[PDB]
């Protein structure tokens, strides 16, 4: 009964956005996903690609059918729409901070749906972009989603950052702070 | 500015492994919006409706002899196979945690209350952090952030000790993890 | 025994999507997508794109034209369009991104290749279909000779079926399988074009190729 | 090594 590992193949398709996703997960971490627009496998860590492969064409096949099924189900459910569930945002660092010692801010957006969200990094009111990256939409046993946004930065005594998350389940945009506290 | 209603369709194939690949279970599920409708459980061998909306699908798919055979075998052609394809960088991936200790105030109106033991960048998530005050283990005063998954194949966690250090005391943060054969330790002279 | 579009096919699997009846986009639906590429700097690639969609259509029906006797032909056909649909998703939101349209074009090409692979696979797994198809070619070749110097007035489309009824109308397969009989009827129109001296014939279809190839 | 996937299935009717 002792469970050790879980490998999940997770995919989804959403309307009217017309956005889909196909990805593999290991014990909670993303092994890889297929960028739908470019139709190509992209590994969560480049090393993984040097030891394994995946035919992106496969993802296309699966999402194609997923899209058809969404059409079917929506109609069958008599067009019942999904109920928005707002995210819980939290922002912390990669490791302890030291002045001028490179670090990384992590914005955790959790327990939400549908998988559509707009995130914005802000340093003293100005949106920051250089260096930022993010993960695709990760799955949850309760079928809501998880997402991570990253911002590499150089700690300083004169900077306050915040992660701004926007979602249909929220009344106003959510804004999480971070100023070394 | 988009008030339009949304319709979501999710599909998931879960491979649960026990004791290596000795025991394996495959769980396939269809979720409309936020509710699972149909599922295939390798322990059952055929599709079963979770909600009424899923009955048509179980009924249709189960009548497909060739399909059910594929699923019943998937436990080997899919689960066991992919586990192998990635064992090297997944089941085997090990990343040594970086441990550091620094003080902090429980309140900006208090002295120098608790010591924070920072343990970051490690993998797997399985780990143990203990606090020692002069060789004597401390437990009643420890509070933690709990395990935190960074989403980039690394974890972190902060284990704090509620104790006002007095001159002469030497605290120790001991960390035991699969990436290291002998426990890591960081001391803090009061 | 039978030539495949892809000699050593990679395992294909079905999504049980053969019963969908409206996967193919209408002319208006396509036009509506094409209109999104309004900017001038995208005019040149938009041409390449339209040409590819057309080639795509021709390829799909090409498959149903040669293998309508293979139970799996609908799976392949439908999957093709279900994938096109997904590509259009990107096309619709990146209608003026030339590099993206270039990729989409490259993808449609891969979709077609995949179709050929999967097609070949399902044929490899259906020994019986292979035998019947080969037989259809065997007889069409016989017919190629048999009709050596006969008048072939196929203008009202009635002579072809009659010839097939005369020569082989008695063969279990010609009486029972519409696709098979049709293959032979298609055959005489080909024979006729061959006698008249057409040399494009082998590129007409896998069937035409198999018949007029030595 | 190649990661193989499970084919999606088209819903009833």
């Amino acid at each position: 009964i002792k469970e050790e590992h879980v490998i999940i193949q997770a995919e989804f398709y959403l309307n009217p956005d017309q956005s889909g996703e196909f990805m593999f997960d290991f014990d909670g971490d993303e092994i890889f996903h297929v960028d739908m627009a470019k139709k190509e496998t992209v590994w969560r860590l480049e090393e993984f690609g040097r030891f394994a492969s995946f035919e992106a064409q496969g993802a296309l096949a699966n999402i194609a059918v997923d899209k058809a099924n969404l059409e079917i189900m929506t109609k069958r459910s008599n067009y019942t729409p999904i109920t928005n569930v707002p995210p819980e945002v939290t922002v912390l660092t990669n490791s302890p901070v030291e002045l001028r010692e490179p670090n990384v801010l992590i914005c955790f957006i959790d327990k939400f749906t549908p998988p559509v969200v707009n995130v914005t990094w802000l340093r003293n009111g100005k949106p920051v972009t250089t260096g930022v990256s993010e993960t695709v939409f990760l799955p949850r046993e309760d079928h809501l989603f998880r997402k991570f946004h990253y911002l590499p930065f150089l700690p300083s005594t004169e900077d306050v950052y915040d992660c701004r998350v926007e979602h249909w389940g929220l009344d106003e945009p959510l804004l999480k702070h971070w100023e070394f506290d | 500015g988009d008030t339009r209603p949304r319709f979501l369709w999710q599909l998931k194939f879960e491979c649960h492994f026990f004791n290596g690949t000795e025991r394996v279970r495959l769980l396939e599920r269809c979720i409309y919006n936020q509710e699972e409708s149909v599922r295939f459980d390798s322990d059952v061998g055929e599709y079963r409706a979770v909600t009424e909306l899923g009955r048509p699908d179980a009924e249709y798919w189960n009548s497909q002899k060739d399909l059910l055979e594929q699923r019943r075998a998937a436990v080997d052609t899919y689960c066991r196979h992919n586990y192998g394809v990635g064992e090297s960088f997944t089941v085997q991936r090990r990343v040594e945690p970086k441990v550091t200790v620094y003080p902090s105030k429980t309140q900006p109106l208090q002295h120098h209350n608790l010591l924070v033991c920072s343990v970051s960048g490690f993998y797997p998530g399985s780990i143990e952090v203990r606090w020692f005050r002069n060789g004597q283990e401390e437990k009643a005063g420890v509070v933690s952030t709990g395990l935190i998954q960074n989403g980039d194949w690394t974890f972190q966690t902060l284990v704090m000790l509620e104790t006002v250090p007095r001159s002469g005391e030497v605290y120790t943060c001991q960390v035991e993890h699969p990436s290291v054969t002998s426990p890591l330790t960081v001391e803090w002279r009061a | 025994s039978m030539k495949l579009r892809v000699e050593n096919p990679k395992k294909a699997q079905k999504h049980f999507v053969q019963n969908l009846n409206n996967v193919v986009f209408t002319n208006k639906e396509l036009e509506d997508i094409y209109n999104l590429s309004n900017k001038e700097e995208t005019k040149e690639v938009l041409k390449l794109f339209k040409l590819k969609v057309n080639q795509f259509y021709r390829h799909a029906f090409g498959i149903v034209n040669d293998y309508n006797g293979l139970l799996e032909y609908k799976e392949i056909f439908n999957m093709m369009f279900l994938k096109l649909s997904v590509v259009f998703d990107t096309q619709r939101k990146e209608a003026n991104n030339v590099e993206q349209i270039k990729r989409n074009i490259a993808i449609l090409d891969e979709i077609m290749a995949k179709a050929d692979n999967d097609l070949s696979y399902f044929i490899s797994q259906n020994k019986n279909f292979q035998e019947l198809w080969d037989k259809a070619v065997k007889l069409t070749k016989e017919m190629k000779i048999k009709l050596k110097g006969q008048k072939l007035d196929l203008r009202d489309g009635e002579v072809a079926i009659n010839k097939v009824r005369e020569l082989f109308g008695s063969d279990k397969n010609v009486k029972e399988l519409w696709w098979f009989r049709s293959l032979l009827v298609k055959g005489v129109y080909l024979i006729k074009r061959y006698y008249e001296g057409d040399i494009e014939l082998k590129t007409t279809s896998d069937f035409a190729k198999a018949v007029f190839e030595d | 090594p190649k990661y193989v996937k499970q084919n999606t299935l088209k819903l009833a009717t």
